[PDB]
């Protein structure tokens, strides 16, 4: 009977962080978290060190070493990280589909833009920051205008080759 | 607000039986628009038809071979149907394992799909998407929308409220050359409430303005009723963000709004651990067919 | 405003019954001019 | 039951595009339309290329070569074109009796004027175009006063021969 | 009973203008058309204004507003309009299959040819148009070797980023 962060909203909400949308194409690949802590739902993740394994630091990716994919909302995590995939666990990477991730950029996104992934946080964006800092995910588009820090829908590729840009 | 089918309990502790269902607006379409399902499920248009004729009389005489004629015409118009849908998802790990705490996952979410089906219909009734050009009730573009009579009902006597409330009646009488009568009125509901709660401004007998149930011009003219009632998107609808107030005639052959088919389910497709599941539709977007039927009231 | 008497009816559409006349506002005469018709008529 | 196109009139209109207006004398000549799209109702016609052909295009008529006539509205033809004579149909035409027709001057008409053709595009006026354009209709005259793009009635004979005017 | 464009052929025919042909994987995509006029069968499509529409004018993009994808054969559209999709209706874009297009180009395609898009007109051809006027499709290649104006079936990829050729 909890009504605690009632808001009472006018309609539905669109999604959760890292929910996808049902399409018949999904490469879903399993890898385990090597992270102390656990990784976020909808996150971009880098290759681990354990032949299968996975780190959420991508400080370091380059078009030589492209990121691997972005995780999946799970529900079934282990109760005890809010909304993670704990250390060593199943993390279903994505990596085809149409995925829920979360804004970062001032000016929002509309229907059709590049998607730019900042390496000091793992971000994604519209434009590149400017400093050598930013990747752009060659294979990438975004499918809903949103606004800052809200949810978008964007449609991903990652065999695609990931372009450098300063 | 988490996701994880599971919470930590303890021994000493008692956990209540019911689940509290967060709440959403009702769904206040049925009965204000005419709606039918009487088309067969898989049509494409709906069209319809009309007639007209013309001719003049004139002055004559004295065995002339002018005398004039007559003529007639005919004519047809069309609106379209569109198809939509909605459906659910699962792993293998999320239902097998939501069993082991008696929760039915796959049965919860069939009936959140239909709700989210009826607020959908709701939505394209009532507003607009601007992706298939549906124009709603509360913003059609056709009809017109004229400003009350320096009218903000708030700091207003009742001789005010009473004029302003007239005037949309009288405006639709006047609109379409003295013909029609405005059966239903919808307004904000904070001014149904300023208006089902101010006394008639009277010391003598305090009755509520909702004497304008029986003294309204309709129900004077004639003895039918009027039917007023209170919505919820109208606050903010007016041309400067002002609250705006509707008049019309609610009739089949003013409004309609075709739904061919309702929402079903389909089979069950499964790949590599997951079932995914779809769900489809199709309606037609609201029709108005007599623009001048249809009345805007503004800055109540 | 078509005037050829004819209509084409496709296969996948539905036809509403009843046509709509145009409206003309009422007559008003009769009842508040009195007429009479006694005259012979030439 | 459609409302369409309502427009709750004071009263009935006067006339449709080529509708004619009774009386006992009328020229109407059976021609067969030759141009690939059809002819309009309220239309003047040119002599064809088939010995009983008409054209709509009347861009070279000289007092030589007068116009033939003036199509009229037959409400019975073949609903497919929406108000037109179809390409090879018979095509009615009128060259004695008084006609319906539609208005292009800046300020009307009234009751007897001259009319003049525009050969550019075939509409009826009231005085000269002024560039070796236009040809009167010698025996022709109006019969209503009415505004711009409007429906006015006229009474027309098309023995007489036209004149140039530059 | 109706003989009217019999030309007693040898054989079958091949295809269609935009008739798939079967394999496992294949991205359908529903936009909504845009354009006044309907969009043909087996034709290039833009992304729209309206977020989630699309249209038949591919004049203006670029490697930075790369086309949408292909539309496919549905054979229950409207009846009104011939073999298109009429405005406001689902468009059924493909961007992953395999289809059937109609070839455009002087000497034809053999098996494995580059794909180029004419941005004037929206057609396929084999080698460049040479005036800045032309794109590569990156990831497409043909599968049929056919003549001037015939049908060849190409496999598509869009996700992968076109290339501009001057």
């Amino acid at each position: 009977m909890a009504p605690y962060n009632e808001t009472y909203a006018s309609d539905y909400a669109f999604a959760y962080e890292g929910m996808v949308s049902d399409i018949a194409p999904a490469d879903i690949i399993s890898r385990t978290v090597e992270t102390s802590a656990g990784i976020g739902f909808g996150k971009i993740v880098a290759q681990g060190t354990s032949d299968r394994g996975c780190k959420a630091d991508v400080s370091a990716v380059s078009p030589t070493a492209p990121p691997l994919g972005i995780t999946v909302r799970s529900q079934a995590t282990e109760n005890l990280t809010l909304d993670k995939y704990p250390r060593y666990d199943g993390a279903a990477i994505m990596r085809k589909g149409v995925i829920w991730v979360l804004v970062t950029d001032a000016g929002g996104v509309v229907a059709g833009d590049p998607v730019w992934l900042k390496k000091s946080d793992g971000t994604f964006s519209n434009a590149d920051v400017g400093s050598s800092g930013g990747l752009r995910l060659a294979g990438c588009r975004w499918d809903t205008s949103a606004a800052n820090g809200a949810l978008a829908r964007m449609r991903v590729d990652f065999d695609v080759p990931p372009v450098a840009g300063a | 607000m988490q996701a994880n089918f599971g919470f930590v309990t303890s021994q000493t502790a008692y956990v209540e039986a019911g689940v509290y269902r967060m709440r959403y607006p009702e769904i206040r379409y049925p009965g204000l628009i005419p709606v039918d399902y009487s088309a067969p499920e898989w049509i494409k248009t709906v069209d319809y038809y009309s007639m007209d004729g013309v001719g003049k009389a004139e002055w004559i005489a004295d065995r002339a071979s002018d005398i004039p004629v007559v003529g007639l015409a005919m004519e047809k118009a069309t609106t379209t149907v569109h198809l939509a849908g909605i459906g659910y998802d699962y792993g293998l790990e999320e239902v097998n394992q939501a069993i082991m705490l008696g929760m039915n996952l796959p049965g919860e979410k069939a009936n959140l799909a239909r709700l989210v089906y009826e607020r959908m219909v709701d939505r394209v009734a009532f507003t607009g998407d601007a992706e298939k050009d549906f124009k709603g009730l509360f913003n059609n573009g056709a009809v017109t929308a004229v400003s009350a009579t320096t009218g903000n009902w708030a700091s207003a006597t009742a001789d005010q409220i009473l004029a302003d409330f007239n005037l949309g009646i009288t405006g639709l009488w006047s609109a379409t050359n003295e013909m029609v009568y405005a059966d239903t009125v919808l307004l904000p509901s904070a001014k149904h409430q300023i208006i089902a709660s101010k006394r008639l401004g009277n010391e003598a007998t305090e009755t509520v303005l909702q004497f304008l149930q029986r003294a309204n011009v309709y129900t004077a003219e004639t003895g039918r009723p009027l039917t007023i009632r209170g919505m919820r998107g109208l606050n903010t609808a007016g041309a400067g963000g002002v609250s705006r107030s509707v008049f019309y005639r609610n009739s089949p052959e003013v409004l309609k709004m075709h739904i061919p088919m309702r929402h079903r389910f389909l089979p069950v497709q499964v790949v590599g651990l997951t079932y995914k599941v779809p769900g489809i539709f199709r309606l037609g977007g609201l029709d108005i067919r007599l623009p001048k039927e249809v009345r805007y009231v503004d800055g109540y």
